[PDB]
């Protein structure tokens, strides 16, 4: 889409504005190695001449010398300074590009995580942002010399011949057109090819993660069709967009390698008579001829390196497809709340026909209706994929709501994340340890803790009990996804986090999963002892055991379609009783 | 510089046309020289015959060698692009298979010393940087050098004095300054591989956590972490840019010195003659326009610090050797598979301590066994031994009778399906999702296994069609434990190994799904872990693990009488 590719252009230019003093040095240096380009020719010119034609000795020919020494050194000079001030606007434009992108991550949250593959949002990171640097390092400033340094050469040449400087005109207007209908679809030919580079490493990455299933059911040699076929796409994606760079820059060397014939068969004519209209009704001098020669490639050099930039700008236009996408599509919440509740005591949860809905947009959970007075702590009952997890994840501002949602009488979109992420602590369904050490992850609430108050947690949620098996104890590694440890290991570490940090809200999804029926006793009474000093929600299987929660919430496909004591409940018939008779045979 | 050799002999399997890129690279720059080379002598030969000598002086030839000289200027840099790239995409390409097809062999143990984001950097991100070793790094240096001979020689008619000092500038600064910039650049390639791959760990790291990093605060600190490593990568590419600055600077310097050289030593006499006439215009325009020859050998060598630490990166992960082998016997896989274990230890990698001590029992065909034990107490361990996941230490596995080492994995995996304890839902659809066990199976049996374990509410919508994982839809914790059960039911393998797999279902989901695998598990060898006491009267034996050893054995109405 045409009208898409504008959009992202103009994106892209709004993010060269912090950089705009580099971009301004880098354009004044390209003009001045225009100069040092027409001065380096004018004394070449002039010293074969006087040598030929007029046969000087070298040893009079000194000050031409000198000068071309000058101009040489001048010219790699400017090269020196232009390859680094090209580089710093790059880079520092790259450096806040990255840092817009990670902030959205942020407050993206695990859900619109998981609306990408972990393989994927690293190409958008890494590759895509950086494959903007040519864009900005090379062909911003390159615009403004494509059209000052060619004007140069030819007001340099009219003196000399106004044939000599027709020529070069006369050839010119054909290389911005053939540049832009060439590049018509470069754009969007590397929009496919970030896309096709995406799905390859998301892809491999996602069997990377589950290459233990693939060994169990021995898709070796499936997976390995499916890496051919991702990175074959991949790789006709690339052979497509270098293939438009190899046509461009052909046929702009078509005309500069025409023009530079013309220029030596006009001027080896007109020296043999052949030719008469060039000169100013004066002989045709051989300094001329040279000059317009040595000055004949480097006319179409500013349009060479414009056409070489431009598809670095067809690059940046097709890896900022993705990231616009990604900064356009709002968040769990329409605008960053900012609201904070000042009490650290339990906070109220009240919710009116909430829905509770997924970043694509269904629905998870049903209307909800209930109330959860400040210090008092509920039990989520039901069937497996009723909405309750949903829930929990609601109330940790993960995902998007639509009725009302109320913490202390306040809207959940409207309370600063940051601040009410603190005043929340929870163990979740699968749990991850993303820390290094077992340490650091029991310590992730906050890493200077005292240990006193470390050995409390590692007690409370039993994770003392096995340390010894350990090699260095509390500080081993966990390794990557947690493969040091056993399920049941993992999971504790996981219950030793929440109980670190007292807080006014602490949610439990199946805090005991996967712990046998002696291991669940001792973690459970850490958590029935931890569940009373704040607002408590726990979504448990195990019904029997709890005989003294304030209320409990049995829900069934999105609704909590019954919510009371368990004393009543029990007796009471429905769907609870009916849950639990399944239950303790 | 020496482990490139192993990735050298990828050249041969295309060489017909990497050798042809480089042909074809060599005629453009001697046509591309030849065009200025003879434009310049053009016009000041036609200058010093002036307008008497228009007859005498032949005008028609030279003009035709600058317009053919610019023709095969464009068409052979065109062409030799085209080569060069399609051959080289299509090394890349066995490349990347070959690297992938070496991770699956050393799953379990082998991927444990490495971390997924940085494995992911070599497989995708290094394996592109290491194939640039033809295209920037050979194909500029023999290019180069051939039309330096070239030119040296086609000169050396002319004068030998000159010739070598054009030559001797050109091919001492073809010799002995790549190398220096090498030198120069090698410790800021290794450290810019180094930290492409260290920013994508910690960041695919991040971003995977992000779910516990969110709610304890950690966001911020381990954001923070990763901004330094971008900061450091950003030196690293910082430090590159000065030197291709200072490369370019140099060769523009040595650029200025020959033609300053040859204006000053042509100037006194070519071919022993005082008077050149043209001639000095020959080698003017020569040593102006021969330079573009060493154009890319100028960052070629700053791209070879940075291919080789590359180089490194891939041939450590092919050059491991996986743990467990498998003969190539090939064998019919059983319908009725018992299973014995005689005293089978394990210790884990780089441990002291012995995940299983002295496991043995034995398991008719037929016979369902329910293992049950303490957390941490190897019951996992034990179901990845059957695996062939690791190989034992001074014990042994046999299946019907026979080493579980004898058997070839293509029907190591037939005999077994397991349901690990941690499932894994890929990117994929729902039907590339289950069909991982029996890809053979057409849709109606998909959906019916899908309706029998209760999953009837995937085939709404999109159902089949309708994409899981990560990008897609995600399944709940009830929901994964019944697609690998699923999984599991599709393979029907004769030996199934079953870890907790009602974990995270309710009563009521839970015993519909044990009747379910009651029916479909008849006849079938089952060992089952569990932490649940529930449903065991079913069950020939009960086994009860403690730290890695078997306790208690018998039926359950056995093991209530022992207490
Ligand atoms: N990759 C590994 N390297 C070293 N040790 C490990 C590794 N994986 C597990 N262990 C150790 O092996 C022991 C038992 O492992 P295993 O996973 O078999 O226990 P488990 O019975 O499966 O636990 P659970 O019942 O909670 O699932 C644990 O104490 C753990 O520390
Ligand atoms: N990202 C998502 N996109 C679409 N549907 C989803 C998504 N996440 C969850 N669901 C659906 O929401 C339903 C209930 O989700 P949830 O996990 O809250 O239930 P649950 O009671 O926690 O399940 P379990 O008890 O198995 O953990 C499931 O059927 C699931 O398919
Ligand atoms: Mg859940
Ligand atoms: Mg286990």
């Amino acid at each position: 889409n045409k009208s898409r590719q504008k959009e992202l252009t103009r994106w892209l230019k709004q993010q060269s504005v912090i950089s705009q003093r580099w971009l301004n040095i880098s354009r004044l240096l390209g003009f001045v190695s225009g100069i040092l380009i027409i001065a380096q020719a004018w004394f070449m010119a002039r010293i074969l001449q006087h040598m030929i034609m007029e046969n000087i000795p070298r040893e009079a020919l000194l000050l031409p010398f000198t000068l071309l020494v000058l101009t040489f050194v001048l010219r790699a000079w400017v090269v020196w300074l232009r390859e680094r001030v090209g580089y710093h606007a790059g880079q520092h434009i790259r450096f806040a590009i990255r840092r817009q992108v990670l902030d959205r991550l942020q407050q993206a949250g695990p859900a619109w995580i998981q609306g990408k593959p972990a393989g994927s949002w690293a190409t958008l990171v890494l590759e895509q942002i950086d494959d903007m640097h040519d864009y900005y390092a090379r062909y911003l400033p390159q615009m403004a010399l494509a059209v000052s340094v060619p004007l140069l050469i030819v007001v340099a040449i009219f003196p000399s011949n106004w044939a000599a400087a027709l020529i070069l005109l006369g050839t010119a207007p054909l290389i911005p057109l053939f540049m832009a209908l060439v590049g018509m679809g470069a754009a969007d030919a590397n929009r496919r090819n970030f896309l096709a580079l995406a799905r390859l490493s998301g892809h491999f990455l996602d069997r990377l993660r589950g290459m233990e299933t693939l060994r169990i059911f021995g898709r070796g040699e499936a997976e390995i069709e499916s890496i051919r076929s991702a990175s074959e796409d991949f790789r006709q994606r690339t052979m497509e967009v270098l293939r438009l760079a190899f046509l461009s820059s052909g046929i702009l060397e078509f005309f500069t390698s025409l023009s530079i014939a013309l220029v030596a068969v006009y001027f080896g004519f007109s020296y043999l008579g052949e030719l008469d209209f060039g000169h100013y009704d004066t002989g045709v001098t051989l300094a001329a001829g040279f000059l317009a020669l040595i000055l004949a490639p480097e006319f179409f050099q500013p349009l060479r390196d414009l056409g070489t930039f431009y598809h670095a700008k067809a690059q940046a236009v097709g890896a900022a497809d993705s990231l616009k996408t990604f900064m356009e599509t709002p968040l769990a919440h329409p605008q960053r709340g900012e609201a904070e509740l000042a009490s650290t005591d339990p906070v109220t949860i009240e919710a009116e026909e909430l829905f509770i809905t997924s970043p694509e947009g269904k629905t998870l959970a049903g209307p909800l209706n209930f109330t959860l007075p400040a210090g008092q702590r509920a039990v989520l009952v039901g069937r497996s994929g009723s909405g309750k997890s949903s829930l929990l994840n609601a109330l940790s501002g993960f995902l998007s709501y639509q009725g009302s949602l109320r913490i202390n009488g306040i809207e959940l979109r409207d309370l600063s994340p940051e601040s009410w992420r603190k005043h929340l602590s929870w163990v979740g369904q699968n749990p991850q340890l993303p820390a290094a050490t077992l340490r650091d992850n029991v310590l992730l609430a906050r890493p200077d803790a005292s240990e006193q108050e470390l050995q409390a947690a590692l007690d409370n949620a039993w994770v003392s009990e096995f340390l010894p098996l350990l090699p260095q104890g509390v500080d081993t590694p966990v390794g990557d996804q947690a493969a040091r440890l056993s399920v049941g290991q993992a999971q504790r570490v996981a219950v030793a986090r929440a109980l670190l940090n007292p807080c006014s809200l602490l949610l439990l999804d199946e805090p005991a999963a996967s712990l046998d029926a002696h291991s669940e006793q001792r973690v459970m009474e850490a958590l029935n002892a931890a569940s009373l000093r704040q607002t408590t929600l726990m979504v448990t299987h195990q019904l029997e055991d709890l005989a003294d929660w304030d209320v409990i919430w049995v829900m069934q496909d999105g609704r909590i379609i019954e919510q009371g004591r368990y004393a009543e409940l029990s007796v009471a018939g429905g769907p609870f009783a009916t849950l639990l008779a399944h239950r303790q045979e | 510089m020496r482990a490139l050799l192993p990735y050298l002999a990828l050249y041969k399997r295309h060489k017909w046309m990497l050798s042809l890129g480089i042909v074809l690279a060599i005629v453009t720059l001697l046509a591309s020289i030849g065009l200025l080379t003879l434009s310049g002598w053009f016009l000041s030969a036609s200058a010093v015959a002036g307008v008497a000598g228009l007859y005498s002086f032949n005008y028609m030839l030279p003009a035709a060698g600058v317009r053919g000289a610019a023709i095969t200027r464009t068409a052979g840099r065109y062409f030799e692009r085209l080569v060069s790239h399609d051959a080289t995409f299509r090394v890349l390409q066995h490349l990347r298979i070959y690297t992938f097809s070496k991770l699956l062999p050393l799953s379990p143990a082998g991927l444990a010393r490495y971390r997924q984001g940085e494995l992911l950097n070599r497989v995708v991100a290094d394996v592109d940087t290491l194939d640039h070793l033809y295209l920037r790094v050979i194909s500029p240096l023999v290019g180069a050098f051939v039309v330096i001979m070239v030119v040296t020689i086609g000169l050396s008619f002319l004068d030998f004095t000159l010739a070598f000092t054009l030559g001797g500038i050109m091919l001492l600064t073809l010799f002995l300054m790549p190398p220096l910039f090498y030198r120069a650049g090698k410790s800021t390639g290794q450290n810019l591989t180094h930290l492409r791959g260290q920013y994508r760990q910690q960041l695919t790291a991040w971003l995977q956590g992000q779910a516990e990093l969110t709610i304890f605060g950690a966001s911020d600190r381990y954001r923070t972490q990763l901004e330094n490593t971008e900061i450091q990568w950003l030196e690293a590419q910082r430090r590159q840019s000065e030197l291709t600055a200072l490369s370019q600077a140099i060769m523009l310097l040595i650029g200025a010195l020959a033609v300053i050289l040859m204006l000053w030593m042509a100037s006194g006499g070519v071919g022993g003659n005082a008077q050149p006439g043209a001639l000095i215009a020959l080698f003017v325009f020569c040593a102006l326009a021969a330079f573009e020859a060493l154009a890319p050998v100028t960052g070629a060598f700053q791209h070879l610090g940075q291919v080789i630490a590359s180089a490194v990166r891939i041939s450590d992960l092919t050059d491991q050797k996986p743990e467990v082998t498998f003969p190539d016997t090939q064998t019919r896989v059983a319908d009725r598979v018992s299973l014995t274990l005689r005293d089978v230890q394990f210790t884990y990698p780089e441990q002291s301590q012995q995940a299983l001590k002295g496991i043995s029992l034995q398991v008719n065909a037929g016979e369902h066994i329910a293992i049950l034990g303490r957390t941490g107490c190897g019951k996992s361990t034990l179901l990845q031994q059957l695996t062939r996941a690791w190989d034992p230490q001074q014990g042994e596995i046999l299946l019907n009778d026979s080493p579980i080492a004898s058997l070839n994995e293509a029907a190591l995996r037939q005999t077994i399906s397991v349901v690990p304890q941690r499932v894994h839902l890929f990117s994929a659809t729902l039907r590339d999702n289950l069909l991982l066990a029996s890809p053979g199976s057409s849709d109606e049996a998909l959906s019916e296994i899908l309706r029998r374990v209760g999953l009837e509410k995937l085939l709404e919508d999109a159902g089949l069609n309708s994409w899981l994982g990560e990008g897609g839809r995600q399944l709940s914790g009830g929901e994964l434990r019944r697609l690998a059960i699923a999984r599991a039911l599709l393979h029907d393998a004769p030996l199934v190994l079953l870890d907790q797999p009602t974990e995270g279902l309710d009563a009521t989901t839970e015993s519909q799904i044990l009747e379910l695998l009651a029916e479909m598990m008849r006849e079938k060898t089952v060992l089952m872990v569990t932490h649940r006491l529930r449903g065991l009267s079913r069950f020939q034996q009960i086994i009860v693990m403690d730290n890695g050893q078997i306790i208690e054995q018998g039926t359950h109405a056995e093991l209530l009488a022992r207490q």
